[PDB]
RNA sequence: AGCAGAGUGGCGCAGCGGAAGCGUGCUGGGCCCAUAACCCAGAGGUCGAUGGAUCGAAACCAUCCUCUGCUACCA
C-alpha cells in the first residue's frame, strides 16, 4: 500500500520524467499524451516499493547491478548488491504536484495532503528563484517540516553557479525551516547519486503518527476514468476516486460520504447542500489487493458513485467522511487571516516585480484554499483580523486548520497570505 | 525567335566555335545576379565584391544574357560600384573552366 | 436479345444506346435499351449551345440519355434526339437499365441448360415470364426486379404462375446474395445523468426489457458509446417492424432510472 | 475506441454494380511566318489481406488488418 506521500514539487525546466522514475519506477502521466510541453503540469500519481539488500541503496528487481539509459553519451551505472532476495522496507507514495506557477492553486491543493516532500531545484535560471520560498513557506504553514532539498538539474551547470544558487535560497529562507534540511546535489542524465537519496528519505522521513482508531476521512483530489470499455454497459460500475487517507482505517465495504454536497433544486439562497452517499467497492493500491485502506497513504477507493462524476476532473478537493461524518458545511465562512508583507511566488532578477500588496477591499473575488479544498468566494465585510467570505460552492471544514489566501494580481491569482478559520 | 522574317537583312551568323581568353587584369568572370531593364544588369563577381554590371555595344541585341550563368566583365579603371560587361561565354564554355580549375568552383547552372 | 417489355420503344420516352459509330450527319448508334435495333440521332438537336471540341461530347463506348423523337413502326427507324434531356430522366433510365441488366442476367442461368442453340431462346423466356410479372407492376413503377424481390422475401409470387426447375436455387441465392445484408439502421437516443451508486443495477434491468413481450433468450446489439449515452440496436427486420421497438423502449430506460434517485433527462 | 475515407495504372483528388473515373501535369503532334489561346495523341499493371454470389470485382456484397479525417478513451 503505502506509509508516507513525500512530494515532488518544483520550478519549471529540471526534468520531471528522469527523477520520477529513478525514486518510484513509476511514471508521471495524465490526460493529454502527447508527452508534457516541458515539465508536468497535471497532478501526477505514482506508488513504489522500497526494499534493501542490508544497504542503504534500494535495488531494483534485478539487483546484481543497474545500467541507466537516461544518455547514450556515456554509460551511467551503479551497483546496489548481489542478489538472493532482497527485505522489503515499507511501501511508499509519491505526490507529484504542477511544476508551473499558473497551476499555483493546484500544487497547494495536491502538496496539503502529503506528509513529506523534495524541492527539486534547476540551477538553470536565477539563484533565489521565486517559486522555491513559494513552495518552501506554505509547506511550513500546512504542518511539515520534513524536507529534502534536491539539486535536480546541475548535469552541465558549473561548480560556482549551483553553489551560489543554494547559498542565496537558504539565506533568503532565513525564516522558514531548511536548515535541518539536507541539500542533496545529484544527476539526471546519469542518475548519480541516487543510492544517497534512498539512505536519506529513510532518515529524515520515517512513518509520523497514524490515527486508526479515529473515523475515516478521505480527501480526493483525482477522479477515476471508470468506465467506458466492455463488456456490458452502460455508465460504470462506478467510479474511481483518487485520494488520500489522513486519518482512520477505512475498510472495505464501508459506506462513504461526500460531504460538501449538491445543492438543492431551485435554491433562492446559498443553501441547501446535500452529501452523496455511496458504497466502497474496491480498496486498490499499488498493483496489489487490500481489503484495508490504512491511513497516511494515497488509495484509489472505488465506490459505488456513477461514471458523470468521474468522467472529469470534477473531483478534486473534495473531502468525504465515513458516514453521516460530523464536520460542517458551510457556505459562507470566518476566516482569521494574516498577510505576508511580500507577494510571494513572483520575483525576478530585477526589481519588477514583488513588493507590498495593498489591503483587501470588499467584494472582490478570492481563491480561498481550504484543506485540499479550492473554492473561490468574495469578501462581504473586511476588518483586519476578521473578514467574512461567501463561497460559490460549500466548503466541508473537517477542522478549523489553516487556510491559503490568493488575490488576482494579473492574469492568475498569487499566494498573498495564510490563516485559520475560526 | 519563332520563324518569323526580316531576320535575314543581316549576317548569319552564328559562332563556329572558338575559344578562349580569361580575366585579364581588371577583366574577368561574374554571375548574373538579378536581370533589371532599361538596358543594364546585375552581377556579382566571383570573387567576393558585388558590382552592377553593363551591357557593351554590339552585344546590345545581338546576344540575350538570360538570368544566371557566367559572364566576362570588364572592370571600370577608377570606378568600384559599376563594371561593364565584355564577352559572356557558353554555358558549357563555363563547366570546362570549372572542371579545368581557374574560376572559383561556387556556381551551379 | 431485347431487355425491354416492349420490342421497340415510342415516341417521347427516355431510352438509352450505346454510341457505335459517329456519322457526319449527326450519330448512327446500337440500343441496349431494347433490342440492338439501329437509330439515327442527328447534329442539330444535340445541344442548344456551341461545340469547338466533338470526342469531348459524344464519343464511342458510352452509355448516352436520349429521347425517341420519331419511329418508323414498319420500316425500323428509330430516329433519336439528345436535346431534351434532364439529369432527373438519366437516373431514372439509368437505373431501368442497370435493372434490366440483372434482371436478364437473372433470366439468363433459365437458358443455360435449356435448348439456346438459336438466339431466339432468350426471347421466348422473355416474352412468357417478363410481362406477367411487370405489367401487373409496370402501372405503380415496379420493374420485373420486384416480383423476384416479393418472392424471395414471401415465395408466393413465383408459385402463382409457372415455377421452372434449378432456377429457384440460384434465383434465391442471387436475391439473397446482392439484394442484403440486410439492415438495420435502428439505433436508441437515451440520455441519463443519475446520482445514484446502484445505477449499474438498475440499467442492466432496464437495457434486458429493450422490446417488451420477448423472451429472456433474445439476442440483442447492445452499444456504449459515451457515459451517458446508452444505444441499443434492437431486433433487426427491416426498420418499419421495429419501430414500436425503438420508440418505446427509450421511455423504459428513462423511467427506471428516476425512479431509484432525482431527476434525468426525458 | 464511435462514425467516415482509402489502401494508384504518371501526378493530385479517389468514380460507379463493365478492367484507370475526374481534374491536372508531363512528353509529342496539329494550327500559325512564329508565340500564346485553341485542337488531338499517350502510360508493362487482382488497385492491403481472407471469402461468397457472379461472366467478372478498387469498384456486387461480406469477414479481417493498417493508415488517416472528425469525435474521443481504454492504455
Amino acid at each position: 500500500q503505502a506509509t508516507i506521500n513525500i512530494g515532488t514539487i518544483g520550478h519549471v525546466a529540471h526534468g520531471k520524467s528522469t527523477v520520477v522514475k529513478a525514486i518510484s519506477g513509476v511514471h508521471t502521466v495524465r490526460f493529454k499524451n502527447e508527452l508534457e510541453r516541458n515539465i508536468t503540469i497535471k497532478l501526477g500519481y505514482a506508488n513504489a516499493k522500497i526494499y534493501k539488500l542490508d544497504d542503504p541503496s534500494c535495488p531494483r528487481p534485478e539487483c546484481y547491478r543497474s545500467c541507466g539509459s537516461s544518455t547514450p553519451d556515456e554509460f551511467p551505472t551503479d551497483i546496489p548488491g548481489t542478489k538472493g532476495n532482497f527485505k522489503l522496507v515499507r511501501h511508499v507514495s509519491f505526490v507529484d504536484c504542477p511544476g508551473h506557477d499558473i497551476l499555483m492553486a493546484t500544487m497547494l491543493n495536491g502538496a496539503a495532503v502529503m506528509d513529506a516532500a523534495l524541492l527539486l531545484i534547476a540551477g538553470n535560471e536565477s539563484c533565489p528563484q521565486p517559486q522555491t520560498s513559494e513552495h518552501l513557506a506554505a509547506i511550513e504553514i500546512m504542518k511539515l517540516k520534513h524536507i529534502l532539498i534536491l539539486q535536480n538539474k546541475i548535469d552541465l551547470v558549473k561548480e560556482s553557479q549551483a553553489k551560489e544558487q543554494y547559498e542565496q535560497i537558504l539565506a533568503f529562507v532565513q525564516g522558514t525551516v531548511a536548515e535541518g534540511a539536507p541539500i542533496i546535489p545529484i544527476s539526471a542524465q546519469l542518475k548519480y547519486n541516487i543510492e544517497v537519496v534512498c539512505e536519506y528519505i529513510v532518515k529524515k522521513i520515517p512513518v509520523p503518527p497514524r490515527d486508526f482508531t479515529s473515523e475515516p476521512r478521505l480527501i480526493v483530489i483525482r477522479s477515476f476514468d471508470v468506465n467506458k470499455p466492455g463488456c456490458e454497459v452502460d455508465d460504470l460500475k462506478g467510479g474511481v476516486a483518487g485520494g488520500s487517507i489522513l486519518k482512520g482505517v477505512l475498510k472495505v465495504g464501508q459506506e462513504i460520504e461526500v460531504r460538501p454536497g449538491i445543492v438543492s433544486k431551485d435554491s433562492e439562497g446559498k443553501l441547501m447542500c446535500k452529501p452523496i452517499f455511496s458504497k466502497i467497492v474496491s480498496l486498490f493500491a499499488e498493483h496489489n489487493d487490500l481489503q484495508y485502506a490504512a491511513p497516511g497513504g494515497l488509495i484509489g477507493v472505488g465506490t459505488k458513485i456513477d461514471p458523470t462524476l468521474c468522467r472529469a476532473d470534477r473531483m478534486v478537493g473534495q473531502v468525504l467522511g465515513a458516514v453521516g461524518a460530523l464536520p460542517e458545511i458551510f457556505t459562507e465562512l470566518e476566516i482569521s487571516y494574516f498577510l505576508l508583507r511580500r507577494l510571494l511566488g513572483v520575483r525576478t532578477e530585477g526589481d519588477k516585480k514583488a513588493a507590498k500588496v495593498q489591503k483587501l477591499s470588499k467584494n472582490e473575488v478570492l481563491m480561498v484554499n481550504i484543506g485540499s479544498l479550492s473554492t473561490g468566494g468574495r469578501v462581504s465585510a473586511v476588518k483586519a483580523d476578521l473578514g467574512k467570505i461567501v463561497l460559490t460552492n460549500p466548503v466541508c471544514t473537517e477542522v478549523g486548520e489553516k487556510i491559503a489566501l490568493s488575490r488576482r494580481v494579473e492574469k492568475h491569482w498569487r499566494l498573498i497570505g495564510w490563516g485559520q478559520i475560526r | 525567335k519563332g520563324g518569323k522574317n526580316r531576320r535575314r537583312g543581316k549576317n548569319e551568323n552564328e559562332s563556329e566555335k572558338r575559344e578562349l581568353v580569361f580575366k585579364e587584369d581588371g577583366q574577368e568572370y561574374a554571375q548574373v545576379i538579378k536581370m533589371l531593364g532599361n538596358g543594364r544588369l546585375e552581377a556579382m563577381c566571383f570573387d567576393g565584391v558585388k558590382r552592377l554590371c553593363h551591357i557593351r555595344g554590339k552585344l546590345r541585341k545581338k546576344v540575350w544574357i538570360n538570368t544566371s550563368d557566367i559572364i566576362l566583365v570588364g572592370l571600370r579603371d577608377y570606378q568600384d560600384n559599376k563594371a561593364d560587361v565584355i564577352l559572356k561565354y557558353n554555358a558549357d564554355e563555363a563547366r570546362s573552366l570549372k572542371a579545368y580549375g581557374e574560376l572559383p568552383e561556387h556556381a551551379k547552372i | 436479345c431485347r431487355f425491354y417489355q416492349h420490342k421497340f420503344p415510342e415516341v417521347e420516352d427516355v431510352v438509352m444506346v450505346n454510341v457505335r459509330s459517329i456519322a457526319e450527319m449527326g450519330a448512327y448508334v446500337s440500343l441496349l435499351e431494347y433490342n440492338n435495333i439501329e437509330g439515327m440521332i442527328l447534329l442539330s438537336e444535340l445541344s442548344r449551345r456551341r461545340i469547338r471540341s466533338i470526342n469531348k461530347l459524344i464519343r464511342i463506348g458510352r452509355n448516352e440519355c436520349v429521347v425517341v423523337i420519331r419511329v418508323d413502326k414498319e420500316k425500323g427507324y428509330i430516329d433519336l434526339s439528345k436535346r431534351r434531356v434532364s439529369p432527373e430522366e438519366a437516373i431514372k433510365c439509368e437505373d431501368k437499365f442497370t435493372k434490366s441488366k440483372t434482371v436478364y442476367s437473372i433470366l439468363r442461368h433459365v437458358a443455360e441448360v435449356l435448348e439456346y442453340t438459336k438466339d431466339e431462346q432468350l426471347e421466348s423466356l422473355f416474352q412468357r415470364t417478363a410481362w406477367v410479372f411487370d405489367d401487373k407492376y409496370k402501372r405503380p413503377g415496379y420493374g420485373a426486379y420486384d416480383a423476384f424481390k416479393h418472392a424471395v422475401s414471401d415465395p408466393s409470387i413465383l408459385d402463382s404462375l409457372d415455377l421452372n426447375e434449378d432456377e429457384r436455387e440460384v434465383l434465391i441465392n442471387n436475391i439473397n446474395r446482392r439484394l442484403t445484408p440486410q439492415a438495420v439502421k435502428i439505433r436508441a437516443d437515451i440520455e441519463v445523468a443519475c446520482y445514484g451508486y446502484e445505477g449499474i443495477d438498475a440499467v442492466k434491468e432496464a437495457l434486458r426489457a429493450g422490446l417488451n413481450c420477448s423472451t429472456e433468450t433474445m439476442p440483442i446489439k447492445i452499444n456504449l458509446i459515451a457515459p451517458p449515452r446508452y444505444v441499443m440496436t434492437t431486433t433487426t427486420l427491416e426498420r418499419t417492424e421495429g419501430l414500436s421497438v425503438l420508440n418505446q423502449a427509450m421511455a423504459v430506460i428513462k423511467e427506471k432510472i428516476e425512479e431509484k434517485r432525482g431527476v434525468f433527462n426525458v
